[PDB]
RNA sequence: AGACGAACGGCGCGUCUUUAAACCAUGCGUCGGGAGCGCGGCGGGUUCAGGAUGAACGGCAAUGCUGCUCAUUAGCGAGAAGUUUUUUGCUUUUAGAAUUG
DNA sequence: CAATTCTAAA
């Protein structure tokens, strides 16, 4: 089924140009990028990095219209470096740390409407939604003196310091929070196929490796050691998963395998 | 379930999770197994609740 | 001693059962260790849990 | 000892010793043995009382 | 102890902890060639 | 005939022969330490530093050392032998029949 | 429903 293979590798360089882009278009994460490589501190590479900081400084400059062509072209000019396995998951675990503290503050803030108001979820939904930094909620909310705004003066207060404090929050991101969701939205979108990626490539690759691992029946350790040996032995093989190779699945496998299971039997049994 | 039109209670196996994922990531706080329960166990509020 | 192992002669024993079934869930509690030490993937710690 | 009940459990090969289990009088019954009475599987050395 | 009430209720982690005296490892029972 | 087997000893027993090893692995089997406090301290852990090991440590702690003073066990029932040793010890439940008050 | 026999199934 080479088809799924190729669609999740193709796609899975999609999620990771997606993110990357979204970095580009975070402030913070171009500073985490440069301060780290300044701390690593390849004339191609010294280059590129000289037009990374020309980029950097003329889009900042250029906040005020073309700002979006000019990241498009970021985008397109900032897509030529590969990505180390560390590096890359490593900004990854910050920006989704940054993600996790967003969410965070959507969590309080809607504890702070959902319960201590019981606040119908689609009516939230729908006029909540879009502004998120406005008084349409504040003291709009109050405005029409529907029965779920009488009590929200009691709690309006703790939701204004929340809210001042998410916007504190907000000034350390520098994009509103508006754009800080819909890229986060962005980023979580591709990531989402990237699981979902991952989960068909194991969910069809599961016939293949117990059809591998079925080779062996008589050598006195368990089927199940087999199965999860021989299983965790062809994940980390495919995790850099070729497909220019013409030589079939099971040829990528055999002797993973079995040194998994010669480790197996040699240490458990 | 967040701001998702996502219910607290509501229960989605497998492949309807997998179009909720497609659909979401984030805000569909995919958990399984005892540790879920457990987790929304800690989530309630009683005295309100009461 | 509530679960006395009578040592009668040898391996076979006059107990109560609940040897057996200690044995059996540290067993399984050490093999779920092993996995999340090993970062097996989704369907195999299903099985396990 | 060690060795010996692993011996015991795989084929078993124990010392000739003796223990009696005689049948003794039930305590408190008085008697007089009128009769006794021996019964032997068929393909066996007999006894003088037989 | 010369007590006077029962009091029942679920056993916290914490408590559970406090009766032991030490963590239960490995399958094996017995030394197999002692009984030690 | 002696040696070693987590500290000492007795005995058991594995191996070796003037040597302390080896085997094994909560590093073998089994009995014993009239006394409590004191002295230091085998053994075994903690901290630190060194870069694969050195130092310090006292909760505790062995073989020992100078001292102060609190006084001598045992399941049950059968059985054996000579105040002393020694053997043994239950498939009980589930029903059914007859008979008592 | 307290024993007292005997039998039979594990
Ligand atoms: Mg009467």
């Amino acid at each position: 089924t080479r088809e799924g293979e190729i669609d999740i590798a193709k796609r899975i360089e999609d999620g990771i140009n997606q993110v990357q882009c979204s970095v580009a278009e975070y402030p913070e994460a171009i500073t985490y990028l440069l301060e780290q490589y300044d701390r690593v501190e390849p004339e191609l590479a010294r280059e590129k990095f000289a037009e990374l900081r020309a980029q950097y400084v003329v889009t900042r400059d250029t906040i005020k219209a073309t700002a979006q062509e000019e990241i498009l072209k970021l985008s397109e000019v900032f897509k030529q470096f590969r990505l180390v396995p560390k590096q890359f998951d490593y900004l990854v675990n910050s920006m989704r740390v940054m993600m996790d503290r967003v969410r965070t503050q959507e969590r309080l803030i809607m504890k702070l409407c959902v319960e201590q108001c019981k606040m119908p979820k689609k009516n939230f939904i729908t006029l909540f939604t879009g502004n998120e930094t406005s008084d349409t909620w504040f003291n709009a909310a109050i405005a029409m003196n529907k029965p779920w705004s009488e009590k929200l003066h009691d709690v309006s207060e703790e939701v204004h310091r929340a809210l001042q404090k998410l916007q504190q929050i907000e000034e350390e991101t520098g994009l509103t929070i508006e754009q800080v969701k819909d890229i986060n939205r962005r980023m979580s979108i591709g990531e989402a196929k990237a699981r979902r990626a991952k989960k068909e490539m194991v969910e069809a690759n599961l016939r293949l490796v117990i059809s591998i691992a079925k080779k062996y029946t008589n050598r006195g350790l368990q089927f199940l050691d087999l199965i999860q040996e021989g299983n965790i032995g062809l994940m980390k093989a495919v995790d850099k998963f070729e497909y220019r190779r013409g030589y079939k699945f099971s040829t990528y496998a055999t002797w993973w395998i079995r040194q998994a299971i010669t480790r197996s039997i040699a240490d458990q049994a | 379930g967040g701001m998702t039109n996502l219910e607290r209670q509501q229960i989605l196996t497998e492949e309807q999770y997998l179009d909720a994922l497609e659909e979401f990531g984030d805000e569909f706080d995919a958990k399984m197994g005892a540790e879920a329960i457990q987790a929304l166990l800690k989530s309630m509020d009683l005295e309100q609740e009461c | 001693d509530l679960r006395p192992l009578v040592p009668l002669d040898g391996g076979r024993f006059a107990t109560s059962d609940l040897n057996d079934l200690y044995r059996r869930v540290i067993n399984r509690n050490n093999r779920l260790k092993r996995l999340l030490d090993l970062a097996a993937p989704d369907i195999i710690v299903r099985n396990e849990k | 000892t060690p060795e010996e009940k692993l011996l015991r459990a795989i084929f078993g090969e124990k010392a000739s010793d003796v223990k009696d289990s005689s049948l003794r009088v039930p305590n408190g019954v008085s008697g007089t043995v009128i009769d006794v009475q021996v019964f032997t599987r068929d393909g066996v050395e007999k006894d003088k009382r037989a | 102890e010369e007590f006077d009430a029962i009091k029942i209720a679920l056993a916290s982690p914490d408590m559970i902890r406090s009766w032991s005296f030490g963590e239960v490892k490995k399958p094996e029972t017995i030394n197999y060639r002692t009984f030690k």
